[PDB]
DNA sequence: TCGTAGCTGAGGCCTCAGCTACGT
DNA sequence: TCGTAGCTGAGGCCTCAGCTACGTT
């Protein structure tokens, strides 16, 4: 439970002191308390930081993202140990039945197609939308660049939450790490993809840099979930922790996200 | 009314008379900094809190780190109130730590 | 029904600075502010008119020095003041009660 | 795509310049070409680095590991686009047969008992030492008869007296435990580098059971140092224990430094646990 | 200005310093800012005070009450002047027509009877109450038929029994009188502030006393004390006295807003004075 | 019920003991029996008194007057039960006929002009002085022709020069005004004591018009003092003006002190306004 | 070019008892 | 036993730059 998404763009040095992140540039200096921080995004290559700070950023389970020189995200910090004792959930994950993984993965993919449909309906394609519901009972441009940026953001969120629960992200429910080190996050974030799709659609006319900014909306906006308006990361935490429960067979019924 | 991004206002006058007294103060003031309080003015600190639960939590922590010295006093101000702070003279602290906005740029 | 909270940090460096402070602090006492804590004062104010009035008076007696700062707390909020350590100032001047006894 | 495992533990600043990692400390400076680097391990909290370097470290799919202040690993960089080859070891570890884990764990425990015995012999207890070899010979898979613990009792009794137990709160145990934590963090490091998870030991609460298992035969290295300084105050044992990082020890046929041994030992043990090899590597004292 | 009713009853010394009242007794001391003070009641004979303070108490138009050794009120400070220039209102008061004084006095005594009736109704005497409205309807200028007194008799009989008379010498009357004196001092004050003389009643001028006009204006407010005393009619006098301070704390419906009693009195008085000067045409109304 | 008008103006403490008012403190102490007291006038802000005394002062229906720092009256105690005899004067003042107010006001103004003339004569302006008597003789009810103001102009011109006006801001006027304020506060006091209201003058703002009216003939007393010290700085005029409170002046055939005169003069003027007497009292210089 | 804990001394902030000068 | 305004020097409150000792049961 922190709330700030701290984005860094300026030639600077990040430090740690008394539970604060310490930011130093010309002549801007700034202290921010770690408990307030949800995400730290390192947008540029001109930034310098300390292993002390990174240890503490991992302690407080802060999402840390790194970027390339075109300011696209290329990776994140992946903690090894995401709770006490995470070992308990590990032995359970290895026990996940093939049949159950199926029920859950399919239930989730279904929520996605539903949300794609709702999105289409919302754009007055009543027809094409209804066609996707039918399916459910059964290149290289600015638009994709933004879609992908957005999906990477969603990915890093669920990756985080999964690790915290004591799971490994490498093991997808259908594909179990064959392609990716993060398939399981990729699987859990499926129903949330349309959240990006909406934002990008709305700004489909704009240049890439404007889509990138409008996408930070995900971290500020609030979305209907379990009858309450909640922030995206809080949803992700509940959704993830609850999905993990039904895969362990401590409950029945996958949680639902609708747009 | 709201308290949404409320602001806890902590005010102390603590004795300096003896070295135990001073030690107790330094410990307490450290606790405060570590807990993310901002010095607004000399004996006067403020911590932005997210909702009421965060507050009852913070109060419990304060009570545990109570130095048992002096006059230490807390007030709950609403975000609205605190941002309406009239500056009769001198100017505001423009730290990010002192705003309540979720998205923050270090040079945008 | 409110409490104005006035907080200063004023320079003592030179004798004009000090004079300015003593004048200001006098103004505050004469105006019925109560020292809650050193550098920290509170005046109980009845309604909006009293306030806009008080603010105008403060502005006129502004000693252009230091950091002087005002906050408007509701009576409810101020009486809920948690005393982490030390005990309340029980002067009548500091309560909001209509009827007051000087020793019953 | 490279071969070097680059360990950093001095107060320093890492940079990037012309396809090189750039390392700068007070006196020492060093350049290393990224194409030569397989792994970058950031052992300490005194190191400072740049996002430029980290971008490039991700481009060349270099494994980057971070550690806490006890020098244990706590996380890594996870690229979104590609993969370092340690990813493959995970699928193999999950495949480790119960029977094989048994063979390896027992083989390892046996090396420990042996080394406990050699240590006793070295202190002129030819007799008690030979008794521990007897116990070794009676080991079965996963030591259900707990010869390990019997060897351990007798071993410590002979070294520190019959009044001595390892549960008692004295200077000798404090040092023994400090030393063991040092060994633990070393093998924890190496295990993670190989692409394994330290959390689950070969024989079953700790986040590092598997490191705890691999370091078993190296325990007597600490026992020696503490025995020699059993008369001293705790602070003197702590210093004399840093010998582990300086001294050289017989391994394979060569005098090697402890961390180099640990690296070989670990990678090689992991191989025989994947069944790419037969025959656990051996450490003797 | 103010809101505090400051009661003093400990052996003490009152002074003035920097816009504050200064109270000093052996145990303790207190400072109270004059702008906060509405009323200063000097309950006992053990108190000592300074003319400086009294000047300032008059400046800030604070009601000051003195008491005897049984702690009953026996008098008030009566300022001679102010608001300045009170002269204007004086020349107008002297001009008050006999006919108009009549209309106003009668309009006011009518409000009283009404409120007496409402009070009776409130105690489930639907009948006796309706009888007092009958009396109200038969009022003529200056009440020569003394409907006021007949209403008053019936009113008090119904409330406290047929044995009861306003004379004399029980706890109930003692409290009623205490209360009325409190009301009197309030309106006396307000009247003087408007620039009027309190000596001159609308009906009897100053024949019987020096405060008739206050006595006249407070008429409709009498039932406010009657209520409090009725409710505490069982209690000892000291408990009635305290329960009566409610008048200075409670809030009462007036001109569609809940207001404090002294604020009402100010508006009511200032407005009554206007219709007496013939700057306005309808007496303000107080109902309970 | 008594006779004494007890005036207090020294830093002091009033108390009660055995039916006496008790006045302290050193140099001076005094006891006065309440039955002897008609009026208690608290002239200054120096005094301290007790609620005990005030209770008793109310019991014996003694008129108690308070004053401000300029020694003007600002209020009185109003008992709830009973009345001092000054209350009766109010009903009479309200009855003062317009015609009579005229006779008295004009009679008084006339005394002033006379005294202005005597003052001029005393400075060897036999001529200008006689001219003011001419003006006096042409007075009609309420001086509609404003002989008063003409007399006043000529008077001051002769005394301080043709360049002099009473509007102009100099030391001479400052002193004249100070002196007049002193006279005003005296008569204000006396008027209130008699049971009158000072606020409405005989001829129609100010809260003290009626005092202003009664003090008219006494103005030249100040004019004399200021004339004599017209050369001096303001502070010296101010001090020389306190002479009014020390000196003695011819009145009703006897040398009397100013405040005693004022008391008699006032009380007697009030009588002729009520029509209990004919013939305004006279003050000449 | 990493952090902590704990103390010190320089230097500015803040109040108050006690004094002087003053005031129709 | 009435008030005000203004200054001083004693003495307590408060922060910050700068230093030392320390660093895997
Ligand atoms: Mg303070
Ligand atoms: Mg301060």
């Amino acid at each position: 439970m922190g709330w700030r998404t701290v984005v860094v763009n300026k030639h600077s040095k990040l430090s740690y002191k008394n539970n604060h992140l310490v930011f130093k540039a010309i002549d801007h200096q700034e202290l921010i308390h770690l408990s307030e921080i949800d995400v730290l995004l390192l947008e540029t290559t001109d930034i310098s930081l300390t292993t002390m700070l990174l240890k503490r950023l991992i302690d407080e389970k802060i999402l840390v993202l790194f970027c390339d020189d075109k300011r696209l995200p290329i990776g994140k910090i992946l903690p090894f140990y995401g709770r006490h004792d995470s070992s308990l959930q590990l032995t359970r994950q290895l026990a996940w039945t093939e049949e159950r993984k199926g029920q859950v993965w399919t239930a989730i993919i279904a929520q996605k197609i539903t949300n794609q449909s709702l999105h289409l309906a919302q754009r007055d394609y009543g027809q094409k939308a209804a066609a996707l519901l039918a399916m459910r009972a059964e290149q290289e441009n600015d638009i994709n660049a933004g879609l992908n940026y957005g999906y990477t953001l969603l990915l890093s969120i669920f990756a985080r939450e999964l690790v915290q629960t004591g799971c490994f992200t490498q093991l997808g429910l259908k594909h179990a790490n064959q392609f990716n080190d993060f398939n399981l996050a990729s699987d859990l974030m499926e129903p949330f993809r349309p959240l990006v799709d909406q934002i990008i659609y709305e700004n489909r006319k704009e240049a890439f840099p404007i889509m990138k900014r409008k996408l930070f909306a995900l971290f500020m906006n609030t979305y209907m979930y379990k009858k309450k308006q909640m922030f995206l990361t809080n949803i992700a935490t509940d959704y993830t922790k609850h999905v993990v429960k039904v895969l362990n067979q401590e409950e029945e019924g996958v949680p639902e996200f609708g747009i | 009314m709201s308290y949404r991004y409320m602001r806890l206002l902590l005010m102390f006058d603590m004795p300096t008379d003896t070295a135990s007294d001073r030690k107790a103060y330094r410990k307490f003031r450290k606790f405060l900094i570590n807990e993310g309080f901002i010095m607004h003015q000399f004996s006067v600190y403020s911590k932005i809190l997210l909702n009421d639960t965060a507050n009852k939590a913070m109060l419990a922590r304060l009570k545990q780190n109570n130095p048992q010295r002096g006059l230490i006093t807390l007030l709950n101000v609403t975000e609205k109130q605190f941002s309406r702070m009239i500056y009769l003279h001198g100017e505001q602290d423009n730290r990010v730590a002192n705003s309540d906005e979720r998205i923050v740029f270090l040079g945008e």
